[PDB]
DNA sequence: TAAAAACTATTATTATGGTATTATGGCCTTGGGC
DNA sequence: CAGCTAATGGCCATAATACCATAATAATAGTTTTTA
């Protein structure tokens, strides 16, 4: 449930070595990859577990008790000096001191690594589902000598695999970012793309965040009379942080703060039945029980009814207001709206008709009117899923929604303007994506943890663009906003 | 108002207050007395301790304010669902001076034409807040505006194992049915055309028609404000005709809610 | 001795963290604790037994922060409250000890109630609470009393445990003394 | 009579949210014969 | 002075907070079974 993810580093020799090559050991490459990915489940901040093991080598950590080993830190959500217990490893000299501190490079057996490193999953514990490793390895030859070491490949790597234990090799730069195709299968282990580097990583996962999650699920009575109960979903909640945790000062420890109702005017206590739940105005204060609050809530219960049909067209923007997250309708629990809801959506959408619901929220509410536009079911050769197929959740317009907006005159703009202005905005306009967009500037604190995470001087510093670039503004178009600007105005701005 | 939490028995809020009560953190973990603490955390196994200095300080931001287009695309592979948002800005002219409302006029249609949807960073003004957002020119004709509202951002998409609903391969019927309750969907089509102005009033036509909370409150306001104690208060169905949709759609759909049932069973 | 030898070795290389290892050592030596039982020698021997695993204990798990031992807690808070009804009385030393002592286990699910566990935690201090009482103190409980009777006066806490937010009400009741009681009645 | 397991159901678990709520949030409004 | 300040009168967004409220799981107990 939160998984296994798994760093490792090969070793034949030569690798922690940087070939003689004048750039970097790729065995430290590989190192802030490590750091990338555990640092990057800081942001992600990921129950998934962390590994971090290497082998092949001189002295050992491990409680396998074999040569050629190192642990290097059990499965884990990440620590702070956990980062830091493992920011020694960069540099030269923290390459060689980390190496020869704890020895580096004899021999290894390949298979013999498979089960280190699945034998840490044995350290699973805990509820976990995803088994996935990374080898950090240049190795064009694990061994010519035994070749019974390559049956040993080709014999415990079926059944780690079969272990559903998954690792493979990155394109990590032997020559040609690998010269070698050849014999490798063994070595390795809703439609997307791949990529051979860290800096994907890197970045991608410097904003990133929760994975697996369904919970809440209602129900939604079609008629009085049929059934479909109601996953809840969120495609997100306007994802935030976990906020900030109450720890005292010098203690640096959680404060377990309470908090009741001590009578504020003797010294004595309140208690929830001393008071009660109070509107006031005027003259007039007045009373009601936080149940009777609570209660009044009350019409139907948490669930949902088809309340009928309307275009889909209907209604475009005239409006909007708080998301629908996603329901999808559950289809397992109670199907054939698996049929049901599936040709619903299909000839609703066909009708370019929705479902117009009441949906109750949880521990009721009072409820709302809220449009259920059929959501699609979009799926490429690969399966890229845009609208997996279900219900927008459309929240109706109300009176509080246009409970005010001025209304005045217009006046309005000519064609000799747009003849330049459309090409103008040809220069303005980008394909966009699905991809790199956010608020980072609340990802810039994540990253002020990054600096305790790793306790270094300035943080990653990384670049979305969420801010305009001026060389690409005043280069694809030019200023030709000042022929705009001249059109008909001397603005002075 | 939050529902005054205040007094009872005397209602008067001089009593009322709740309690800071901080402690310590283990072992007998006892009071702690002025209040600050530093601001902190534990994340994945690691406790974050910090401040709310290092917060203030090492926190980039916006200034105390701005609005900046980021840029355009086309509107074909965008999607109503990813348009997301709560707030959302009709945005008009500082006008007198109106030129640029009118070459904003020029953008505007420079967008509809080619439905071209806009890429803009809003920084609030009054006081210090970042953002950024989508934002969009509606057409009504009389006149229009551009709205910001927030680009869904990249985390914003949850995606499952889902297996396709294409795959009905478990679930067909016979369309004999399915074909009917389409009628339904038509008898129950809650816009359906009328005035013959194409004008679709939609049975459940949102608009002047509210939502309970506050109307259902109302009614206990005037009933608990203007009269003692008492349960429930009256429902009047007013409140329940704006709940259910008209009947002539409804009783169109009683016997298709008829071969609801009969053609379409249940299971559990 | 394999009961008090195991246990407060076992139990004491724990101290650098046991989990599984501490729990069946709760269990097993607890649990057989029992169910090996002869008069004379396995009974006051226990007496001793169950007596010097008390004073172990309270410092144990009193200094363990949660954890493990948490469930530790568990295999053991249950030893303990089923291990009452074991000595009626000869309780005294192991009364007042385990008065204050199980007093701080409240105190140890104040540092962290609920999950799982804290639930287990105060759950099975309850019955650890009453079977042992014979009345037989004063003010050793009522003392307690009055702050358990604060503890549980407030704090919305899960479905579950609810049975502590009246637990003690009147088992006070059973404290005799007046002005505590006084507080309550008015309170309750 | 209980007395045995007993696979069953329950209500127990949060992690994770969403509400709903707080708080001012750094701003727009108020003032007076020289 | 010049114009009255200019912080006064007001205060909306926020972020934060709360409550507050579930599945993801994992337990309880549970009432039957005869046995005695």
């Amino acid at each position: 449930g939160r998984d296994s993810l798994i760093f490792l580093v090969d070793a034949s020799k030569a690798m922690f070595e940087s070939q003689s090559e004048d750039e970097l050991t790729p065995f430290d490459m590989s190192i802030q990859c490590i750091q990338s990915v555990y640092i990057s489940k800081i942001i992600s901040s990921d129950r998934d577990l962390l590994a971090v093991v290497f082998y092949g080598t001189e002295k050992d950590k491990n409680s396998v008790n074999f040569k050629n080993i190192y642990v290097l830190q059990e499965l884990d959500n990440p620590g702070a000096k956990r980062i830091l217990e493992l920011d020694q490893f960069k540099g030269q000299q923290g390459q060689k001191r980390f190496q020869d501190m704890m020895g580096h490079g004899s021999d290894y057996s390949l298979s013999e690594v498979l089960w280190v490193c699945a034998n840490l999953f044995s350290d699973v514990q805990f509820k976990m589902s995803h088994k996935r490793i990374m080898l950090f390895t240049n190795e064009d030859n694990p061994h010519g000598n035994d070749s019974a070491k390559a049956s040993r490949a080709r014999t415990k790597a079926g059944d780690l695999r079969d272990t559903g234990i998954f690792l493979d090799l990155m394109h990590l730069k032997k020559p040609g970012g690998f010269d070698i195709s050849l014999f490798y299968r063994d070595i390795i282990s809703v439609h997307f793309e791949e990529s051979s580097k860290l800096e994907d990583l890197l970045r991608k996962v410097r904003a990133k965040e929760t994975r697996k999650r369904a919970l809440s699920r209602l129900k939604l009575k079609l008629n009085k009379d049929i059934v479909i109960s109601v996953g809840i979903y969120n495609l997100v909640q306007k994802a935030l942080k976990p906020p900030p945790i109450k720890l005292y000062r010098e203690t640096n420890e959680p404060v377990k703060t309470k908090t009741r109702t001590f009578n504020t005017s003797t010294g004595g206590l309140l208690l929830p039945s001393d008071t009660k739940r109070s509107q006031i105005y005027g003259s007039r204060q007045i009373i009601l029980e936080k149940e009777e609050t609570e209660e009044l809530k009350r019409f139907d219960d948490p669930g949902l009814m088809l309340m009928g049909f309307k275009p889909l067209v209907l209604l475009k923007k005239h409006h909007y207001l708080r998301p629908s997250l996603f329901v999808y309708p559950e289809e397992s629990l109670v199907i054939g709206s698996s049929t049901l809801f599936s040709a619903l959506l299909i000839k609703c959408l066909e009708k370019e008709v929705a479902a117009l619901c009441r949906y109750t929220p949880r521990r009721n509410i009072p409820p709302y009117f809220v449009a259920l536009v059929p959501q699609e079911e979009e799926l490429d050769d690969q399966k890229i899923q845009v609208t997996p197929p279900g219900f927008q959740l459309v929240f109706l317009p109300f009176a509080d929604d246009k409970r005010k907006m001025p209304f005045t005159e217009k006046i309005m703009a000519t064609p000799e303007q747009v003849g330049k202005m459309k090409a103008i905005v040809e220069k303005l306009r980008f394909t966009y994506r699905s991809d790199s967009f956010e608020n980072p500037v609340l990802q810039q604190h994540f990253r002020n943890l990054e600096a305790l995470a790793l306790d270094l001087m300035e943080p990653e510093q990384a670049v979305d663009l969420t801010l305009p670039k001026v060389e690409a503004m005043n280069k694809r178009l030019g200023s030709l906003v000042d022929e705009f600007k001249e059109l008909v105005y001397p603005p002075d701005y | 108002k939050t529902w005054t939490v205040v007094d009872a028995k005397t209602l008067k809020k001089e009593d009322i207050q709740k309690e800071t009560v901080y402690c310590l953190n283990d072992d007998d973990e006892t009071e702690v007395l002025k209040e600050d603490i530093i601001q902190g955390f534990r994340y994945g196994s690691d406790i974050v301790p910090f401040s709310k200095v290092d917060e203030e300080q090492m926190k980039y931001k916006s200034e105390g304010k701005c609005f900046s287009v980021l840029g355009f695309c086309k509107s074909s592979q965008v999607q109503r669902r990813f348009f997301m948002g709560n707030q959302v800005l009709k945005v008009f002219a500082a006008r007198d001076d109106e030129a640029a409302a009118v070459a904003l006029s020029s953008l505007i249609h420079a967008l509809d034409d080619l439905d071209m949807v806009a890429i803009v960073r809003y920084a609030y003004d009054k006081r210090a807040n970042p953002q950024v957002g989508v934002a969009f020119p509606h057409i009504k004709h009389n006149y229009e505006c551009l709205v910001y509202v927030q680009l869904p951002f990249m985390e914003d998409l949850r995606q499952y194992m889902f297996s396709s609903l294409k795959n009905s391969k478990k679930y067909a019927p016979t369309e004999a049915q399915l074909n009917a309750v389409d009628a339904l969907i038509d008898s129950m089509s809650l816009a359906k055309k009328d005035e013959k102005t194409d004008t679709l009033e939609d049975l459940f036509p949102t608009t002047k028609i509210p939502n309970p909370r506050f109307q259902r409150l109302f009614q206990c306001l005037l009933h608990r404000a203007l009269h003692p104690r008492e349960p429930l208060p009256p429902i009047q169905q007013h409140i329940w005709n704006m709940l259910n949709p008209p009947a002539e759609v409804t009783t169109k759909s009683q016997i298709p809610l008829s071969k609801i049932k009969t053609l379409f069973p249940l299971i559990e | 001795c394999s009961l008090l030898r195991l246990q407060e070795t076992l139990s004491a290389a724990d101290r650098c963290g046991a989990a599984l290892a501490g729990h069946q050592l709760i269990r097993g030596l607890g649990q057989e604790c029992v169910l090996s039982s002869s008069p004379a020698v396995l009974a006051l021997q226990t007496s001793l037994v169950f007596s010097r695993d008390f004073g172990l204990l309270v410092f144990v798990r009193k200094s363990l922060n949660s954890i493990e031992f948490r469930e530790c807690r568990e295999e053991i808070l249950k030893f303990l409250c089923i291990f009452l009804e074991k000595m009626g009385q000869k309780i005294a030393p192991y009364s007042v000890e385990i008065k204050n002592t199980c007093t701080s286990v409240y105190t140890k699910d104040r540092a962290a109630k609920c999950k799982i566990p804290a639930l287990d935690l105060l759950i099975k201090l309850l019955q650890t609470f009453r079977s042992s009482r014979l009345m037989d103190e004063f003010k050793i409980g009522e003392l307690f009393s009055k702050f358990y009777g604060e503890l549980a006066l407030k704090k919305k806490i899960p479905d579950t445990v609810l049975e502590k937010v009246y637990e003690l009400l009147g088992l006070l009741g059973e404290v005799h003394p007046s002005e505590m009681i006084n507080n309550a009645e008015n309170l309750f």
